[PDB]
């Protein structure tokens, strides 16, 4: 049952919480409750879903004092600790795939034109895969093991974990429009709970903590 | 990114591991031979050959992955005739063992790696594009 | 159908700094001459040939020392022209014109060399505001939610631009100078290694992927 | 994950992998790679399944490197470590009974002329047991214990394992013609895993790893 | 009557075994009981013959346990023991010059095309030099001696022995398409046994043992 500050979640850890290139997240005139754990909506993983991805910094700019404080402070530096847990009976079966997408730049199919503000900062809500298999980045979901990854497998491996330190060239940077990470989760083989599909859901419930949090300018 | 990598260099030489993860239920159950025939050797065709070659029987009922270590390899481009390196195969060992609730379908996923031994010397532009 | 015996080396080739870090023909620009503009403007960036394109872009963040060699060339319809390459940072008016008052600055520098002589080289040193350039950036330059701001530029990843002005522009043959610019960074140092690419490009300013198909890289069996 | 030689096999041991007779094999002018599991083809154990038996030195006259040296090779002496694998789901239901009979005399029933090399020297494929509860041996099922036996219990004892040693009245015979052992997976419960039939198979996997193998005679 | 592993054969050694360039052969993941005498077919020393050559590796490709581990496996490294004995009686006469060529590529006369496959790879039949003054070289019998080489002599020498080490610029090779050696017995005086030709025959017996033979891939 682990908690950060006042809010608590049930975990199911059963493996070393590996970090994200074996950094554990660490801040260093800039500095202090809302190192929280922040529950996502859940989403439906339907046998014919593509993958979802949530922009770390973009989804907690709405969320409780983190959000508060993003909206008044102009800079911030945090870590990330992202909890994943793919909720399905024994019966059920298929493998997510969790990447930690460093600067995960979005990139559009058959077009001239780049990914506006609208299709890039989803927020809370999230965005969903085009093209899985390509990662909406030119790159291959083969490929897609070189950035901080875990599986979800429903035998075995029910929940991920993942500790994401300060990816960015600058000590600090701005939360309102730059996306360090980009926490993505694809389903790899489809989902195949075949109970004569009595609830096809199988939602997975995403839950980011924000670690070592410190801004500048009050 | 073995093959992405090693495709900016032409000569190359040195051992791998592939997992293989299965993407079943928790109920269901079976078993799979894994063969490795070195180079040279012809790919097999029929589960007599596989049991012969150096293989493993991979069980979903206990393991979730099975990893293989194939032993150091090596191949190069350099008149053009391409080259060739040994295979591995997989055999159905037994049926599939799934509950009335398990889909009777399931998926395996491949992995492969190199090993600290692997080297690359010589480069060359990549014609991927 | 081979023959490869290939014995242990080391890791000297596949050193990080021996694969990015060499030159490249990433400028081949040409200007004719005959009887005011035809004036050598280049942005310095890694994206402008596919291959090093590619090979930058296997890494997220990486600093280096940028060695540009230039090399001239004549190709007349050889007379020693005088060339002056002018490196102006980001944040300085671009040259409006050969005949432009940018060139006599007292700030930005620049190389004086001839055809027969050899190539000319600069050293810039790592010009980034950020500490390390970023291939990849999932941000926006400006504040505004307008598309006058483009997605995925970093203003801070600008290294500034190189002008060439063949100051014997007027002279009494009709002829073309071709100018070839070499990029080498030096000291590489690289974080963050990003998935390889596939399919090929569009433009330098986006990552769009039109397509080995889109929907199957590996050609089927 | 048991090996021995070049070939791995994936085991679930979950207790003292008990020796025939309490005697570890060993060998004792005669004497060397072959000593490998070979796992034999999988059967097919149907609700209306009698039983099925492999005479081991016949069973791996035509197996590998093993085969060629019995061919090759005028005399042998090898203890065999049997590894059987009964794969079903918790749902499943049923009992093995694996007995590794010494000179397991075959039986017809109602006739005068005994078996022939036909009907006894199977090989690879191995036999089946025309009266399960008679052994095809004049004896009894219930008195099948005497022998070194094992239960595969589809409830929490799912594979079983066997170790022979060299039980002959000579330190060394002939594989071409004598059956020192005979191994006999003999389902005493049929199989009911009443899912509606949807697949009646639940095979059965059987390894066989001749150990401290020698020979006389190039 | 020397002897390696089960085969042994009767010599009649009375001078240092000279080992060629002083390199006795051997073995330096890879690597056992084909270290024994080969002895290939007898060959016809008539007055009128030209001269023989066996490659080596070619020569047993096809020969025993040697043979199927070559075909086995893919790659090879082995040294080789050659005893050439020259049969004949006091009343005969010539001399046998025992050469093994380092990389003998086999030159045709008068023509534009290469040997191919049939005219290199005899095996242990062994080939027979169209030109033996010229070595099927380009070269000249007179420089021939700059090889490992000895001399049978019908007075005193009646026999000869080479032993190669492993001459390659690789640690190992293939034995399927490359002939590290080439053993070549060649006359350089007519055989003169001036009995009325009784028996002309006077035959040539080679036997080859690879020493210190390692492969890799099983």
């Amino acid at each position: 049952q682990l908690k950060l500050g006042n809010s608590s979640i049930v975990t199911q850890e059963a493996a070393n919480i590996c970090c994200a290139y074996g950094e554990w997240p660490t801040y260093l005139k800039p500095t202090t409750s809302t190192d929280r754990f922040y529950t996502l909506k859940s989403k439906k993983w339907e046998s014919n879903s593509t993958g979802w991805w949530w922009k770390l910094p973009d989804a907690l700019n709405q969320i409780g004092m983190f959000g508060q404080n993003v909206q008044y402070h102009y800079l911030y530096r945090s870590g990330f600790l992202c909890h994943v847990q793919c909720n399905a009976t024994k019966f059920h079966q298929g493998t997510l795939l969790i990447v930690a997408i460093p600067e995960h730049q979005i990139g559009k199919k058959g077009t001239g034109t780049s990914a506006s503000f609208a299709e890039v900062m989803k927020g809370a809500e999230g965005g969903v895969f085009e093209q899985p298999y390509l990662l909406d980045d030119g790159t291959s979901l083969a490929c897609a093991l070189v950035y901080p990854h875990q599986w979800i497998n429903l035998r075995t491996n029910n929940s991920a974990t993942i500790v994401l330190p300060w990816m960015n060239s600058a000590p600090m940077d701005f939360a309102l429009r730059h996306n360090n990470w980009t926490l993505a989760v694809i389903p790899v083989c489809p989902l195949a709970g075949g109970t004569g599909n009595t609830n096809t859901y199988v939602p997975i419930t995403i839950s980011i903590a924000p670690m070592c949090a410190e801004y500048n300018g009050l | 990114l073995l093959g992405n990598i090693s495709r900016y260099y032409t000569h190359w030489s040195g051992s791998l591991e592939m997992t293989f993860m299965f993407c079943g239920s928790f109920m269901t159950t079976g078993k799979l031979i894994i063969c490795y025939t070195p180079p040279g050797g012809s790919s097999p065709t029929d589960r007599m050959q596989a049991m012969l070659a150096t293989h493993v029987v991979w069980d979903f009922g206990l393991q979730s992955s099975i990893t293989i270590i194939i032993p150091w390899i090596s191949g190069s481009h350099y008149k053009a005739i391409n080259a060739n390196v040994g295979y591995v195969t997989c055999f159905m060992q037994t049926n599939l063992v799934a509950p009335v609730g398990a889909a009777d379908q399931c998926y395996i996923v491949g992995m492969v790696a190199a090993k600290k031994d692997f080297n690359l010397r010589l480069m060359r532009d990549s014609p991927d594009i | 159908q081979t023959r490869t015996v290939i014995n242990m080396h080391g890791t000297a080739e596949c050193l990080v700094e021996n694969f990015l870090g060499r030159s490249a023909l990433v400028c081949m620009r040409s200007f004719e001459y005959k009887n005011q503009k035809n004036f050598f403007i280049w942005t310095l960036n890694t994206r402008e040939l596919v291959q090093i394109r590619r090979k930058m872009e296997l890494f997220t963040y990486l600093r280096f020392d940028t060695e540009i060699t230039i090399v001239p060339t004549l190709r007349l319809f050889l007379p020693n022209l005088t060339l002056q390459a002018m490196y102006v940072p980001t944040g300085a008016r671009k040259p409006s014109s050969q005949d432009s008052f940018e060139w006599q600055s007292a700030c930005n520098p620049s190389v004086f060399f001839k055809i027969n002589d050899p190539p000319a080289r600069l050293t810039i040193p790592f010009m980034s505001i950020n500490s390390a350039y970023a291939n990849f950036y999932d941000g926006f330059a400006g504040f505004e939610k307008k598309a006058t701001v483009l997605y995925g530029i970093n203003p801070a990843n600008t290294m500034g631009n190189l002008c060439l002005r063949v100051v014997n522009s007027y002279q009494p043959v009709q002829y073309t100078l071709t100018v070839r610019v070499y990029m080498k960074p030096k000291h590489i140092k690289a974080w963050a290694p990003r998935a390889p690419r596939t399919m090929p490009y569009t433009n330098i300013l986006n990552n769009n992927y039109a397509g080995n198909a889109p929907t199957a890289i590996v050609s089927h069996r």
